[PDB]
Parts: structure tokens; C-alpha cells; sequence
């Protein structure tokens, strides 16, 4: 009963789909091929009839011919159409098919080896581990000989692509079938002079398995530095700088510590570095980079000087292989300790600030990442205010595309070091130059607006005095009645509102207002969203009535905006309605926040979870000043309407008013409602106290006596409905006054819940289910399993099978918290029941 | 292998209940210090003597049928 | 509607969430008080598994968590809380 | 407010002068340097002169 079949698989869907006898007329051990009929079943297939394939070759591999087994399993997956799942599924089977067949996979090296070696240099993540995977398991499937004798004559190849896959293939032999396993080998091969592309090949190999060990290179640190050396003045340019590359992808794995075996080549690197020419300098710095933060304190700082005589000379690099490795060096030496700040202000500065802090880079991506990351990590080491009065020009700078960058990396310094080191001065020409980079804001350019916030946190107190500043920029950016530009107006203003507005003003409070209530009907719900965002800010800032907009008049106009459908919309409205609220509260008439309330419950389930905590956020406010009786009584009343769809949360709004206001709030209310002799008007009270006791919290523990003959009435024998109801509610309130004195009570709804759990209905074994299984947790095994033993073996056999249940719900949870609870089970003449290692008196 | 093993079901035998029982009840005997500190004051024997006297209990202890 | 898991050996992996499916815990099946966060086994993020709600099965917008009732009564500790059955399985739709 | 609005366009307008100041200032300087730079002129072909 498998499923369909597909035209994609049509290489051997012929078993099912056409007469293909292979017991009847074929060749010998035809069935394998069926088996690839069987690798479609693992794909085409149910989990476990897939599985049981995969469980049947693992004991027929050995019984099923390698050289057929590799040549219907091998093309499977080297086909395009090997989607992700299916390559995880094809690398477990061959993984399988290797350990079963393990000296049979001698003779298939050839072939794994050129099919696992273009999926390991694929692009993505997953089949680059792939091919690794199966590369490692075909090299432990046979010898490290057999591996050494393939990968060797594969040196052949002429191809840089084809000769980087063989070098990457026999760097992951080496990293699973022992790193000195293979090491003497490869020193052997290898050391000898024959041409410049194994030379290139031993450092290709070398550096493949130090990245692909990772930080397994410690124990084989000196043991790969030792071969790897004949490169640093090797004859060949190329060998020199795989050498380089290869000792830099060392140091980056063996980093940071462990720098003994460095100090082999440490001498021709720090020489090396005013000495090669061209890509032998290049290599030379690029090495130097990774060696500076893994060495010591002492020869650090000569090998930053001896460095810097071919660094700082060659800062100005005329590509781009050049400018990144040097700014990499850079930022490697600026991570280290050795050179102190104020070398670096000394000789790094000046040069970092001519030949790098420039607007020359106002277009390169790579290169306005680069240096922005190496200026944000040196501003912490060399001061903020020693950059902070020195990049107030590139912002300001007519060039929005350096203006960029320069932003950028003003803000990452704002943020890395802080406000400290802010000059008078320099805070001046800052805010100059953020207000420049703002109003000249041509382009669609982020920055501006992420760093505009920041220098407002910057500024804390001394934004105070530059008030009108900031403010005739934020008016000049409202009114120009530009849709990007009035959203990122917006969005600024909300970031920097709290230390504005919250300076002690109480003079721009009018001027915000007046132009916040204005474009109150923005046709773009993302400026809606902005504005909304901005008047909250301004209503968390200002109060009543010092807020501009007057309460009576925002209420009413914010009030169908909460009917709007837009996400972030209804999500800042929620917010702004709840803040309307919190500090005078009052603000409105009690109609309208009943109205209110009435439209945002049914918002309290949404699909967003931001604006379900929003609805709660605000409710909880809104009950607390309408009042509780009101709110109790609206929501008693709505229980009936709003039919069993979305009639839930309106029980959660309930709770609301039970988080929002005291426990005698909704508690003797909600009880008359059980006095009514309807059936599905108790059903919801009992839907309604199950949310309440599960959202009360610890607070049940405060009263509930009071509300257990409530349960127990409910608990009867009254309906198939009302059962779930009320062992909701005991679970849900035995886990909220777990340990906190109130077993009593517990133990009157446990009297009553036990008769229930005798019920056949297969949606009414859960609801007591929970129940017990809560209990066991909030009560102790020491009386459940007391009630539980009396039946533990019942004769009749559909009494045993739930004993045995709760049983085994109540074991797995407090496992050895019971053995302290059994009784004693006296000793038969057959065998030695009782447990006598317990009743020692010492 | 770790499904529900520690507990039978409708039909366990009280033999397999009360091996089930020993077998975990002395692993709480084994790591538990207050109920391990104890029993070798009342034997008089070391930690060690008492804990490989435990674990060698383990094989089929209660009185087994083997 | 009894939903499976997988129950594997939980792994150092994060729980995740869709946009709906990003409240109620991955076993509790509630919104209400998130106490620990969710983790998943090895097979639960593995290429295409990558950033996976743990409830909808698609996207993750959130870290998936346990609710308060759920990690209280010792839930949290089984196998990898992914919701997956012979329905929901890796061959599904 | 009818004096208080005037004001307000006012400094806008002090501001937006200053920032015309500062531009040319930038402008000028970025002229002197075009006097002789610089690192080494273009040292851009000098570190690159093929390969
Ligand atoms: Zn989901
Ligand atoms: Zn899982």
C-alpha cells in the first residue's frame, strides 16, 4: 500500500510497475537491483516501511555483491535530482553499505572518490557536510593504504578546480582515519621536488584539513608545522604563499593559544614581512595577521614594528586582495594586547586616518564593511572622542554614499564606547553633522536613522540644551509630507522621544501634539503604524492634560483606528490605548470604554502574539478603571453571545479581570452564575474558573476553600460536559498552589475526581488524565499511589488496564520520590518479597 | 529500551512488579547519600563494600526464578 | 487528534515557532506563562530543517517554549518536543 | 501663536545657513588638499604594476 509513483524515478521503477522477474530469468543476484526498487520505497515510501528497508540491507549488504551494490547506489545520488532529504537518505545508505561492506569498499574508492568530491565543494552548507560525511565513512570503510593509494595518483590533474577537490578529498581521509595516520605519508609524497603542483597540493591538503579538523589541530600543531616549514623559503612564489596560506588557516585553528610551535616559523614571518614582493608579501601580512593575536606580549610588539615597515608603507593598496588582508591585519592587531593605545595613537592613527579614514571607499561594499568594522573595533582601544572629533566631516560630506558608511560607523562607535569621551566641542560638530546627514537624506539610507537615536541616548542630559535643534529638524522632517521621509521622521522621533519630551519642557509638549493628532488618516499603514508609535511615546512623556491632543478628543478619534485590520497598526493602537490609561486613566466616559473593550476582545486570539499580549497589556488597565463590577457583568453577559468560536477569549478577558483586579473581583460574581439551572450556562462557568485558576497564579492559594464546593457540585454525576470542566479547573489550580499549604482542599476535589476516571468516552479519559497527572506532581505519590494500590491488580481485566495507566503516569514522574511510599510486601515461601534492607534502627 | 521500562501494565505478574520495585529502589540506594550513609552504619561496612554489595543484588534480586 | 513527537535525544538545539503557532508550548498547547525554553534532537535541524516551528511545521518567527503547567509537572524533560507522527511525518505535504 | 511660528521659521532658516557654511568650508578644504596628497599621489597601479 505504498504510495503513487513518479516519472522521476523511472531509472528502476520497473518492479512494480513492469514484469522485471529477477528470480524467474535474470542474472545472478538480480534481486539487488530490485533492492534500488526497495532504496525507492526508503524515498517513496511511509518512515517506517522506509526504514525497514535500510534494516533489511544492513543485514544483506554483505550478500549482495560490491561491485553491482556500488554501481546502482553511487548513480542514485550522483543524479541531480537528489533532493536534501533524499541526499540525507542516500548518505545514511551508503554509510550503512560501508560499514557492512567494509573491505568491499576497496575497489569502489575510485568511484565514491569522484562523486563525493564535487558535492563537498558545493555551495551549500548541507552538501558540503554531506560529502565530507561520506568521504570520512568510504575512508573507514577501507585502510588509510588504500586512501593514500587513491588520492595520490589523482595529482594528475591539471585543473586548479580538480586538483583543490582532490586535495579537499584526501584533507577529510586524513581528518577521520587518524591525522598522523596519514601525516608520514603525505611528509613523504610530498617533500620531494618533482613540480610545482604537489607542492601546491601538500599546502592545498594541509590547509583543507586544518579547517576541516578545526580545533583538533592542537596535538598535530608542530607535528604539520614541521613539513609545512620547507615552504617559508621555498623558490616558487606560489609555494611560498601556499605555505602563508596554510600556516594562516593554522594559526586561525589552533588560536589563540598555543603559539609554541609558531615560533618554528615565527622568525621568516616577522622577517618576511618588508621582504617578499607582490602576492609573497601579501601571504606574508595575511599570516602575520592570524600569528599577532596568538602570540605573547613581548615579541609582539617587535613583530608589529617589524610588520608595520611593509603595512603601513603599502596602507594604500592598489586591489582589493591587498586592502582586505591589511585591514584584516589591522583589526588583528588592534585586537591584541601587545600593542598598547598608545602606539597606536601614535604611529596607527595618523596613518589609519590618511590612508583609510577617507571618503574614497564610497562605493566599495566589501570595503565599507571592512573598514567600518576595523574603525569600530579600534575606536574602543585608541578612545571614542579621538574618533568622535575626527569623523564629523565624512557625514557631513555632500557624498551620501560615504555619508553611509560614515554614519554607519559613527553609530557602531556610539554604541560600542558610549557617551564618555564626548567633547564640547565634539558634541557639537557631532550633532552638526547627524543633523547635515538628515536633512540630507536623498537617499533611502537606514543609517542616518539607527545612529539618530543612539546620539540622543549619547546625549542623556545634555540633550536638554540642545533641545530646539533636534526639534526644528523633527518638525522640518514631519511636514515635509513625504511618505518615507514622514515614516523615518516618525520612527526617529519615537526612538529619541523619551529624552526629549521627558527633559522637564512642559513648552514643546503643544508643538509635538498639534502635529501628531494632524495626519491622523495616513493612507500607508506603515506611517499609521510610525505616528501611532510617536504619540504613545508622547503619552508615556507628557500627561493629562499636559499632553497637546486633548484626551476626550484623542480617545474618540483613536478609537476606530483600533478597528482598523493592519498588524503593526492594531499593535501600536492597542499599546497607545493602554497608555491612554496609565497614569490618570480616567479621561473618558464609561460608555466608550466599555465599547472598547467590547471590540478589543475579540482581537485577544489574534495570530500575531504581539497583539495578544498587547490586548491583555491594555485590558488589565482598562478593567481597573471602568471598574469590576461593570466589567465583570459585561463579560457575564457575553458569554451567551459570541458564539463557541471566539467565545474562549472572552472567558480569557475574564482572567484579565482577575489579573487585573483582587481575587473577590470576579470570584463571588462569577458565583451566582452557577445558580442559573442551564446546562450550557454552568458548562461555561466551569470553562470560565478553568482559565482563571490557570492564569491566577499563585493567588488561588489566598482563597480557595471558597470555590471548592463550586467544583465539587460541578464534579457530580451530571453530564459528559461538565466533567472536563471541572478537572480542568483542579488540575490547572493544583499546579498554581503547588506547595503552598492548601492540600486540604486539593484532596476534598480529589475524592470526588477519582470515581470519574471509570468514563469509556476516548475525549473524556483526557480531561481526568491531566487531572491525575497533575496531581501526582502538586501532591505527592505518597497518597496517590496509596489511593491507586488497592487495584493494582484488580481481576477484571478493563479495571487494570487504567489502574495501570495512572500508574505508569504516576512513575515516570517522582521515580524514586515513591519508593519511599509502597507498603510492605510480605515474603512468600517462593522468593524474598519484602524489602528488609529498610527496616534497619541505627 | 527506554519506552516505559521500570513499570509492567494490566497483566504484570506481582514476581515482575516486585523485581521492577527492588531494581529501582536500590538505585535510589545507591546515589541517594542520606539512604547510603545509613545502611552502612547498621551492616558496619564502607561505601564502597556496601554499594558493589547493592549492585551485585542487582543481578535477579527479590528471589528469582533464573 | 492525538499528536505525536519525536522524543529523541534533545540535543543542544533551540525550539522555534511559526507566527501563529508561536504562544502555546510545543507540548502544553498553551499560551499561558512560558516557563523554559524547547530544544530538538539532531534530526530536528538538519539542512532543510533549519529554523522550523516546532507546532505549524513551516517557519520560525520565535524560540519554542514550554508553559508554566507543562514544565512544572517534568514534560520538558523528554525526548525532542517536535510534533510529528506517522501523519506529520518527514514524507508529508 | 503668530510670533512664536515666526520664530520657530526663523532659527530653521539661522540653520539651514550654517550648514551651507560648513559646506563650503568642507569644499575648500578638499580643494587644498587636490594641492598635493596623499599616500603617494594615486598609489593605486604602484602596489598592483601587474602581477
Ligand atoms: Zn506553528
Ligand atoms: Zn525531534
Amino acid at each position: 500500500n505504498l504510495p503513487f509513483l513518479k516519472p522521476d524515478d523511472i531509472q528502476y521503477f520497473d518492479k512494480l510497475l513492469v514484469d522485471v522477474d529477477e528470480s524467474t530469468l535474470s542474472p545472478e543476484e538480480q534481486k539487488e537491483r530490485k533492492i534500488m526498487k526497495l532504496l525507492l520505497k526508503i524515498k517513496n515510501g511511509t518512515p517506517p516501511m522506509r526504514k525497514a528497508a535500510l534494516r533489511q540491507i544492513t543485514d544483506k549488504a554483505r550478500e549482495f555483491g560490491a561491485g553491482p551494490l556500488f554501481n546502482q547506489i553511487l548513480p542514485l545520488l550522483m543524479s541531480p535530482t537528489l533532493e536534501d532529504q533524499e541526499r540525507h537518505l542516500l548518505v545514511k545508505v551508503i554509510d550503512r553499505i560501508l560499514y557492512k561492506l567494509d573491505d568491499l569498499v576497496r575497489p569502489y574508492v575510485h568511484k565514491i572518490l569522484v562523486v563525493i568530491e564535487p558535492l563537498l565543494i558545493d555551495e551549500d552548507y548541507y552538501a558540503r557536510v554531506e560529502g565530507r560525511e561520506i568521504i570520512s565513512n568510504l575512508a573507514k570503510a577501507a585502510g588509510l593504504a588504500t586512501m593514500i593509494s587513491t588520492m595520490r595518483p589523482d595529482i594528475d590533474n591539471m585543473d586548479e578546480y580538480v586538483r583543490n577537490t582532490t586535495a579537499r578529498a584526501f584533507a577529510v581521509v586524513a581528518s577521520a582515519l587518524g591525522i598522523p595516520s596519514l601525516l608520514p605519508f603525505l611528509k613523504a609524497v610530498c617533500k620531494s621536488k618533482k613540480s610545482w603542483q604537489a607542492r601546491h597540493t601538500g599546502i592545498k591538503i594541509v590547509q583543507q584539513i586544518a579547517i576541516l579538523m578545526g580545533c583538533a589541530i592542537l596535538p598535530h600543531l608542530r607535528s604539520l608545522v614541521e613539513i609545512i616549514e620547507h615552504g617559508l623559503v621555498d623558490e616558487q612564489q606560489k609555494v611560498r604563499t601556499i605555505s602563508a596560506l596554510a600556516i594562516a588557516a593554522l594559526a586561525e585553528a589552533a588560536t589563540p593559544y598555543g603559539i609554541e610551535s609558531f615560533d618554528s616559523v615565527l622568525k621568516p614571518l616577522w622577517k618576511g614581512i618588508r621582504q617578499h614582493r607582490g602576492k609573497g608579501l601579501a601571504a606574508f601580512l595575511k599570516a602575520i595577521g592570524y600569528l599577532i593575536p596568538l602570540m605573547d606580549a613581548e615579541y609582539a610588539n617587535y613583530y608589529t614594528r617589524e610588520v608595520m615597515l611593509i603595512l603601513i608603507r603599502e596602507f594604500q593598496s592598489p586591489d582589493e586582495e591587498m586592502k582586505k588582508i591589511v585591514l584584516k591585519v589591522v583589526k588583528q592587531c588592534c585586537g591584541t594586547d601587545g600593542v598598547e593605545a598608545n602606539y597606536i595613537k601614535t604611529e596607527i592613527l595618523p596613518p589609519f586616518f590618511k590612508h583609510f579614514w577617507q571618503h574614497r571607499m564610497a562605493l566599495d561594499r566589501r570595503n565599507y564593511r571592512q573598514l567600518v568594522d576595523t574603525t569600530v573595533e579600534l575606536a574602543n582601544k585608541v578612545g571614542a572622542a579621538e574618533i568622535i572629533s575626527r569623523i564629523v566631516d565624512d557625514l557631513k560630506d555632500e557624498a551620501e554614499q560615504y555619508r553611509k558608511m560614515v554614519m554607519e560607523t559613527i553609530e557602531k562607535i556610539m554604541g560600542n564606547l558610549g557617551a564618555a569621551d564626548i567633547d564640547h566641542k565634539l558634541e557639537e560638530q557631532l550633532i552638526d553633522g547627524i543633523l547635515y546627514a538628515f536633512q540630507e537624506q536623498t537617499t533611502e539610507d537606514s543609517v542616518m536613522l539607527n545612529g539618530f537615536g543612539t546620539v540622543v541616548n549619547a546625549l542623556g542630559k545634555r540633550v536638554k540644551p540642545y533641545l530646539p535643534q533636534i526639534c526644528g529638524t523633527v518638525l522640518w522632517r514631519l511636514n515635509n509630507k513625504s511618505a518615507k521621509v514622514r515614516q523615518q521622521a516618525a520612527d526617529l522621533i519615537s526612538r529619541t522621544a523619551v529624552v526629549m519630551k521627558t527633559c522637564q519642557e512642559e513648552k514643546l509638549m503643544g508643538h509635538l501634539g498639534v502635529v501628531l493628532y494632524e495626519y491622523l488618516g495616513e493612507e500607508y499603514p506603515e506611517v499609521l503604524g510610525s505616528i501611532l508609535g510617536a504619540l504613545k511615546a508622547i503619552v508615556n512623556v507628557i500627561g493629562m492634560h499636559k499632553m497637546t491632543p486633548p484626551i476626550k478628543d484623542l480617545l474618540p478619534r483613536l478609537t476606530p483606528i483600533l478597528k482598523n485590520r493592519h498588524e503593526k497598526v492594531q499593535e501600536n493602537c492597542i499599546d497607545l490605548v493602554g497608555r491612554i490609561a496609565d497614569r490618570g486613566a480616567e479621561y473618558v466616559s464609561a460608555r466608550e470604554w466599555m465599547r472598547i473593550c467590547f471590540e478589543l476582545l475579540e482581537l485577544l486570539k489574534a495570530h500575531k502574539k504581539a497583539i495578544r499580549r498587547a490586548t491583555v497589556n491594555t485590558f488589565g488597565y482598562i478593567a481597573k478603571a471602568i471598574g469590576p463590577h461593570d466589567v465583570l457583568a459585561t463579560l457575564l453577559n457575553n458569554l451567551k453571545v459570541q458564539e463557541r468560536q471566539n467565545r474562549v477569549c472572552t472567558t480569557v478577558a475574564i482572567a484579565i479581570v482577575a489579573e487585573t483586579c483582587s481575587p473577590f473581583t470576579v470570584l463571588p460574581a462569577l458565583m451566582n452564575e452557577y445558580r442559573v439551572p442551564e446546562l450550557n450556562v454552568q458548562n461555561g462557568v466551569l470553562k470560565s474558573l478553568s482559565f482563571l485558576f490557570e492564569y491566577i497564579g499563585e493567588m488561588g492559594k489566598d482563597y480557595i476553600y471558597a470555590v471548592t464546593p463550586l467544583l465539587e457540585d460541578a464534579l457530580m454525576d451530571r453530564d459528559l460536559v461538565h466533567r472536563q470542566t471541572a478537572s480542568a479547573v483542579v488540575q490547572h489550580m493544583s499546579l498554581g498552589v503547588y506547595g503552598f499549604g492548601c492540600e486540604d482542599s486539593l484532596n476534598h476535589l480529589l475524592n470526588y475526581v477519582w470515581p470519574n476516571v471509570f468514563e469509556t468516552s476516548p475525549h473524556v479519559i483526557q480531561a481526568v488524565m491531566g487531572a491525575l497527572e497533575g496531581l501526582r506532581v502538586a501532591i505527592g505519590p505518597c497518597r496517590m499511589l496509596q489511593y491507586c494500590l488497592q487495584g493494582l491488580f484488580h481481576p477484571a481485566r478493563k479495571v487494570r488496564d487504567v489502574y495501570w495507566k495512572i500508574y505508569n503516569s504516576i512513575y515516570i514522574g517522582s521515580q524514586d520520590a515513591l519508593i519511599a511510599h509502597y507498603p510492605r510486601i510480605y515474603n512468600d515461601d517462593k522468593n524474598t518479597y519484602i524489602r528488609y534492607e529498610l527496616d534497619y534502627i541505627l | 529500551q527506554s519506552k516505559y521500562i521500570g513499570t509492567g501494565h494490566a497483566d504484570t505478574t506481582k514476581w515482575e512488579w516486585l523485581v521492577n520495585q527492588h531494581r529501582d529502589s536500590y538505585c535510589s540506594y545507591m546515589g541517594h547519600f542520606d539512604l547510603l550513609n545509613y545502611f552502612a552504619i547498621a551492616e558496619n561496612e564502607s561505601k564502597a563494600r556496601v554499594r558493589f554489595n547493592l549492585m551485585e543484588k542487582m543481578l535477579q534480586p527479590c528471589g528469582p526464578p533464573a | 487528534p492525538d499528536l505525536i513527537f519525536c522524543r529523541k535525544q534533545a540535543g543542544v538545539a533551540i525550539g522555534r515557532l511559526c507566527e501563529k503557532c508561536d504562544g502555546k508550548c510545543v507540548i502544553c498547547d498553551s499560551y499561558v506563562r512560558p516557563c523554559t525554553l524547547v530544544r530538538i534532537c539532531d534530526e530536528c535541524n538538519y539542512g532543510s530543517y533549519q529554523g522550523r516551528c516546532v507546532i505549524c511545521g513551516g517557519p520560525g518567527v520565535s524560540d519554542a517554549y514550554y508553559c508554566k503547567e507543562c514544565t512544572i509537572q517534568e514534560k520538558d524533560r523528554d525526548g525532542c518536543p517536535k510534533i510529528v507522527n506517522l501523519g506529520s511525518s518527514k514524507t508529508d505535504l | 501663536k503668530d510670533a512664536g511660528n515666526f520664530d520657530q521659521n526663523k532659527l530653521e532658516e539661522e540653520m539651514r545657513k550654517r550648514k551651507e557654511r560648513v559646506e563650503k568650508w568642507r569644499e575648500e578644504q578638499r580643494k587644498k588638499a587636490m594641492e598635493n596628497i596623499g599616500e603617494l599621489k594615486k598609489e593605486i597601479e604602484e602596489m598592483k604594476q601587474g602581477k
